[PDB]
Protein backbone atom coordinates (compact mmCIF):
# COMPACT_ATOMS: atom_id res chain seq x y z
CA UNK A 1 0.00 0.00 0.00
CA UNK A 2 1.33 3.56 -0.76
CA UNK A 3 0.58 6.74 1.81
CA UNK A 4 0.30 4.47 4.62
CA UNK A 5 1.98 3.79 8.03
CA UNK A 6 3.18 0.57 9.62
CA UNK A 7 0.24 -1.38 11.05
CA UNK A 8 -0.02 -2.20 14.77
CA UNK A 9 0.58 -6.23 14.76
CA UNK A 10 -2.54 -6.60 16.14
CA UNK A 11 -4.73 -4.23 14.15
CA UNK A 12 -5.04 -7.23 10.99
CA UNK A 13 -5.76 -10.86 12.52
CA UNK A 14 -7.77 -11.90 9.45
CA UNK A 15 -5.13 -11.05 6.96
CA UNK A 16 -3.64 -14.11 5.79
CA UNK A 17 -0.53 -14.81 3.28
CA UNK A 18 -0.31 -17.50 0.65
CA UNK A 19 2.89 -18.52 -0.78
CA UNK A 20 3.37 -20.96 -3.49
CA UNK A 21 6.57 -21.95 -6.13
CA UNK A 22 7.56 -18.05 -6.71
CA UNK A 23 4.51 -16.47 -6.20
CA UNK A 24 2.35 -14.82 -3.41
CA UNK A 25 -0.84 -13.29 -2.83
CA UNK A 26 -3.06 -12.43 0.56
CA UNK A 27 -6.23 -12.93 1.46
CA UNK A 28 -8.69 -12.70 4.74
CA UNK A 29 -9.76 -15.27 7.05
CA UNK A 30 -13.59 -15.11 7.12
CA UNK A 31 -13.78 -18.41 9.02
CA UNK A 32 -11.65 -20.78 10.59
CA UNK A 33 -11.53 -22.81 7.97
CA UNK A 34 -11.62 -20.58 5.04
CA UNK A 35 -9.56 -17.71 3.53
CA UNK A 36 -10.78 -15.35 1.00
CA UNK A 37 -8.93 -14.18 -1.90
CA UNK A 38 -8.52 -13.15 -5.48
CA UNK A 39 -8.97 -15.24 -8.34
CA UNK A 40 -6.50 -14.03 -10.33
CA UNK A 41 -4.01 -15.19 -7.55
CA UNK A 42 -4.82 -18.35 -8.43
CA UNK A 43 -5.64 -18.27 -12.03
CA UNK A 44 -2.73 -20.68 -12.83
CA UNK A 45 -3.84 -23.41 -10.98
CA UNK A 46 -1.25 -24.53 -8.77
CA UNK A 47 -2.04 -27.73 -7.41
CA UNK A 48 -3.40 -27.29 -3.37
CA UNK A 49 -1.04 -29.35 -2.37
CA UNK A 50 2.04 -26.95 -3.22
CA UNK A 51 -0.30 -23.93 -1.18
CA UNK A 52 1.03 -22.87 1.86
CA UNK A 53 -1.07 -20.14 4.09
CA UNK A 54 0.41 -18.03 7.31
CA UNK A 55 -1.82 -16.53 9.54
CA UNK A 56 -0.96 -14.04 12.18
CA UNK A 57 1.91 -12.83 10.73
CA UNK A 58 3.47 -9.29 10.48
CA UNK A 59 6.52 -9.12 8.32
CA UNK A 60 6.39 -10.88 4.95
CA UNK A 61 7.86 -13.91 5.12
CA UNK A 62 9.10 -14.34 8.35
CA UNK A 63 8.39 -16.83 11.20
CA UNK A 64 7.09 -15.66 14.53
CA UNK A 65 5.54 -16.72 17.59
CA UNK A 66 1.69 -16.33 17.08
CA UNK A 67 2.04 -17.21 12.93
CA UNK A 68 0.74 -20.73 12.42
CA UNK A 69 1.21 -22.41 9.18
CA UNK A 70 -1.95 -24.43 7.22
CA UNK A 71 -1.85 -26.53 3.87
CA UNK A 72 -5.19 -25.52 1.68
CA UNK A 73 -6.46 -28.58 0.94
CA UNK A 74 -8.74 -27.20 -2.21
CA UNK A 75 -9.97 -23.73 -3.36
CA UNK A 76 -12.55 -22.72 -5.64
CA UNK A 77 -12.85 -20.03 -8.43
CA UNK A 78 -15.55 -17.75 -8.90
CA UNK A 79 -17.21 -20.07 -12.20
CA UNK A 80 -17.64 -16.50 -14.19
CA UNK A 81 -14.17 -14.91 -13.40
CA UNK A 82 -13.02 -13.31 -16.63
CA UNK A 83 -8.87 -12.90 -16.98
CA UNK A 84 -9.57 -10.39 -19.54
CA UNK A 85 -12.16 -7.73 -17.67
CA UNK A 86 -11.00 -9.26 -14.26
CA UNK A 87 -14.77 -9.11 -13.32
CA UNK A 88 -15.93 -11.96 -10.41
CA UNK A 89 -12.46 -11.63 -8.98
CA UNK A 90 -12.99 -13.93 -6.27
CA UNK A 91 -11.83 -17.23 -4.68
CA UNK A 92 -12.17 -19.51 -1.82
CA UNK A 93 -9.36 -21.30 -0.33
CA UNK A 94 -10.29 -24.24 2.11
CA UNK A 95 -7.49 -24.61 4.43
CA UNK A 96 -6.32 -28.65 5.11
CA UNK A 97 -7.43 -29.17 8.94
CA UNK A 98 -5.40 -31.17 11.76
CA UNK A 99 -5.97 -34.49 13.75
CA UNK A 100 -8.31 -32.80 15.82
CA UNK A 101 -10.36 -31.11 12.90
CA UNK A 102 -9.52 -27.45 13.81
CA UNK A 103 -7.88 -25.44 11.16
CA UNK A 104 -6.80 -21.58 11.98
CA UNK A 105 -6.17 -22.12 16.13
CA UNK A 106 -7.69 -18.64 17.04
CA UNK A 107 -6.23 -16.18 19.18
CA UNK A 108 -5.83 -12.64 19.56
CA UNK A 109 -3.34 -12.64 16.72
CA UNK A 110 -5.71 -15.25 14.82
CA UNK A 111 -9.34 -14.38 14.02
CA UNK A 112 -11.62 -14.29 11.25
CA UNK A 113 -12.96 -10.98 9.97
CA UNK A 114 -16.92 -10.33 9.36
CA UNK A 115 -18.58 -11.07 6.28
CA UNK A 116 -20.49 -7.71 5.37
CA UNK A 117 -24.20 -7.10 6.87
CA UNK A 118 -25.14 -4.97 3.91
CA UNK A 119 -14.66 4.80 6.33
CA UNK A 120 -11.90 2.05 6.11
CA UNK A 121 -9.11 0.57 5.68
CA UNK A 122 -6.42 -1.22 3.46
CA UNK A 123 -3.86 -3.30 4.33
CA UNK A 124 -0.84 -5.63 2.72
CA UNK A 125 2.61 -6.16 2.50
CA UNK A 126 3.01 -5.03 -1.40
CA UNK A 127 5.00 -1.99 -2.67
CA UNK A 128 4.50 1.24 -0.91
CA UNK A 129 4.95 3.06 -4.06
CA UNK A 130 4.60 1.82 -7.79
CA UNK A 131 7.53 0.67 -9.28
CA UNK A 132 9.04 -0.15 -5.76
CA UNK A 133 11.92 -2.88 -5.57
CA UNK A 134 10.77 -4.62 -2.91
CA UNK A 135 7.90 -5.77 -0.88
CA UNK A 136 7.19 -4.02 2.38
CA UNK A 137 8.51 -6.01 5.64
CA UNK A 138 6.20 -4.98 7.90
CA UNK A 139 1.77 -4.93 7.29
CA UNK A 140 1.28 -1.56 6.29
CA UNK A 141 -2.20 -0.33 6.14
CA UNK A 142 -3.88 3.30 5.39
CA UNK A 143 -7.18 5.01 5.60
CA UNK A 144 -9.27 5.10 2.29
CA UNK A 145 -13.08 6.08 1.42
CA UNK A 146 -15.12 4.34 -0.06
CA UNK A 147 -16.44 5.26 -3.76
CA UNK A 148 -19.40 5.66 -5.16
CA UNK A 149 -19.79 3.42 -8.30
CA UNK A 150 -21.55 6.26 -10.87
CA UNK A 151 -17.78 8.57 -9.67
CA UNK A 152 -15.65 5.91 -10.41
CA UNK A 153 -17.34 4.72 -13.44
CA UNK A 154 -16.81 8.21 -15.06
CA UNK A 155 -14.63 8.63 -18.05
CA UNK A 156 -12.02 11.11 -16.68
CA UNK A 157 -11.96 8.21 -13.84
CA UNK A 158 -12.29 4.39 -14.76
CA UNK A 159 -14.72 4.41 -16.98
CA UNK A 160 -16.67 1.34 -18.78
CA UNK A 161 -14.44 -0.73 -17.09
CA UNK A 162 -16.30 -0.83 -14.02
CA UNK A 163 -18.59 -3.58 -14.22
CA UNK A 164 -21.03 -5.49 -11.78
CA UNK A 165 -19.23 -7.12 -8.87
CA UNK A 166 -16.51 -4.31 -8.69
CA UNK A 167 -15.68 -1.29 -6.14
CA UNK A 168 -13.55 1.42 -5.89
CA UNK A 169 -12.25 2.84 -2.97
CA UNK A 170 -9.35 6.06 -2.60
CA UNK A 171 -8.95 9.65 -3.15
CA UNK A 172 -9.71 11.22 -6.45
CA UNK A 173 -6.88 13.46 -4.89
CA UNK A 174 -4.48 10.35 -5.07
CA UNK A 175 -2.31 9.38 -2.81
CA UNK A 176 -3.65 6.43 -0.70
CA UNK A 177 -4.10 3.10 -2.28
CA UNK A 178 -2.66 -0.41 -2.68
CA UNK A 179 -0.39 -1.92 -5.31
CA UNK A 180 0.97 -4.87 -6.76
CA UNK A 181 2.16 -7.51 -3.93
CA UNK A 182 -1.24 -6.67 -2.71
CA UNK A 183 -3.81 -8.85 -4.31
CA UNK A 184 -6.23 -10.69 -2.39
CA UNK A 185 -5.70 -8.25 0.66
CA UNK A 186 -8.28 -6.73 2.37
CA UNK A 187 -10.26 -3.95 2.32
CA UNK A 188 -12.25 -3.20 5.87
CA UNK A 189 -15.10 -1.05 6.59
CA UNK A 190 -17.50 -0.44 9.13
CA UNK A 191 -15.41 -4.18 11.19
CA UNK A 192 -16.16 -6.06 7.93
CA UNK A 193 -14.64 -7.02 4.97
CA UNK A 194 -16.11 -5.26 1.92
CA UNK A 195 -13.79 -5.52 -0.73
CA UNK A 196 -10.61 -7.62 -1.73
CA UNK A 197 -7.71 -6.26 -3.74
CA UNK A 198 -8.18 -6.80 -7.11
CA UNK A 199 -6.53 -4.45 -9.66
CA UNK A 200 -5.82 -0.35 -10.68
CA UNK A 201 -4.54 1.61 -13.18
CA UNK A 202 -1.11 2.80 -11.03
CA UNK A 203 -0.70 3.25 -7.58
CA UNK A 204 -2.56 6.17 -6.12
CA UNK A 205 -2.11 8.15 -9.15
CA UNK A 206 -4.72 11.50 -9.35
CA UNK A 207 -8.48 10.69 -10.80
CA UNK A 208 -7.76 6.84 -10.35
CA UNK A 209 -8.61 4.95 -7.12
CA UNK A 210 -8.12 1.47 -6.38
CA UNK A 211 -10.53 -1.75 -8.08
CA UNK A 212 -11.55 -4.25 -5.20
CA UNK A 213 -13.88 -7.03 -5.66
CA UNK A 214 -17.32 -5.97 -4.10
CA UNK A 215 -17.87 -8.97 -1.12
CA UNK A 216 -21.05 -8.07 -0.30
CA UNK A 217 -21.97 -8.16 -4.62
CA UNK A 218 -21.24 -12.01 -3.75
CA UNK A 219 -22.39 -12.90 -0.37
CA UNK A 220 -24.97 -15.61 -1.88
CA UNK A 221 -21.81 -16.97 -3.93
CA UNK A 222 -19.84 -17.11 -0.53
CA UNK A 223 -22.05 -18.69 1.64
CA UNK A 224 -23.17 -21.08 -0.86
CA UNK A 225 -19.62 -22.59 -1.11
CA UNK A 226 -18.28 -22.07 2.34
CA UNK A 227 -20.64 -24.45 4.31
CA UNK A 228 -18.10 -27.43 4.30
CA UNK B 1 -4.32 4.80 -18.71
CA UNK B 2 -2.96 1.90 -18.07
CA UNK B 3 -3.87 -0.93 -16.29
CA UNK B 4 -2.12 -4.06 -13.91
CA UNK B 5 -3.32 -6.56 -11.17
CA UNK B 6 -1.45 -5.31 -8.06
CA UNK B 7 0.22 -8.80 -7.95
CA UNK B 8 4.27 -8.87 -7.47
CA UNK B 9 3.96 -11.28 -11.48
CA UNK B 10 1.29 -8.98 -12.51
CA UNK B 11 -0.73 -8.99 -15.77
CA UNK B 12 -2.26 -6.31 -17.42
CA UNK B 13 -6.15 -5.63 -17.03
CA UNK B 14 -6.59 -5.60 -20.89
CA UNK B 15 -9.22 -2.95 -22.73
CA UNK B 16 -8.05 -0.20 -20.05
CA UNK B 17 -7.11 2.75 -21.49
CA UNK B 18 -6.71 1.69 -25.38
C1 LIG C 1 8.28 -18.01 3.24
O1 LIG C 1 8.02 -18.27 1.91
C2 LIG C 1 8.43 -19.59 1.55
C3 LIG C 1 8.37 -19.66 0.04
O2 LIG C 1 9.68 -19.53 -0.51
C4 LIG C 1 7.55 -20.62 2.26
O3 LIG C 1 7.54 -21.97 1.94
C5 LIG C 1 6.78 -23.15 1.93
O4 LIG C 1 6.99 -24.04 3.14
C6 LIG C 1 6.18 -25.23 3.14
C7 LIG C 1 6.46 -25.99 4.42
O5 LIG C 1 6.24 -25.16 5.55
C8 LIG C 1 6.44 -26.05 1.88
O6 LIG C 1 5.70 -27.28 1.93
C9 LIG C 1 6.04 -25.19 0.69
O7 LIG C 1 6.07 -25.94 -0.52
C10 LIG C 1 6.95 -23.97 0.64
N1 LIG C 1 6.67 -23.18 -0.55
C11 LIG C 1 7.63 -22.55 -1.26
C12 LIG C 1 7.17 -21.76 -2.45
O8 LIG C 1 8.81 -22.59 -0.93
C13 LIG C 1 7.55 -20.37 3.77
O9 LIG C 1 6.47 -21.08 4.37
C14 LIG C 1 7.39 -18.88 4.13
N2 LIG C 1 7.72 -18.64 5.53
C15 LIG C 1 7.08 -17.77 6.32
C16 LIG C 1 5.91 -17.05 5.72
O10 LIG C 1 7.43 -17.58 7.50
Amino acid sequence: VVGGLVALRGAHPYIAALYWGHSFCAGSLIAPCWVLTAAHCLQDRPAPEDLTVVLGQERRNHSCEPCQTLAVRSYRLHEAFSPVSYQHDLALLRLQEDADGSCALLSPYVQPVCLPSGLCQVAGWGHQFEGAEEYASFLQEAQVPFLSLERCSAPDVHGSSILPGMLCAGFLEGGTDACQGDSGGPLVCELTLQGIISWGSGCGDRNKPGVYTDVAYYLAWIREHTVS
Amino acid sequence: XFAYDRRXLSNNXRNYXG
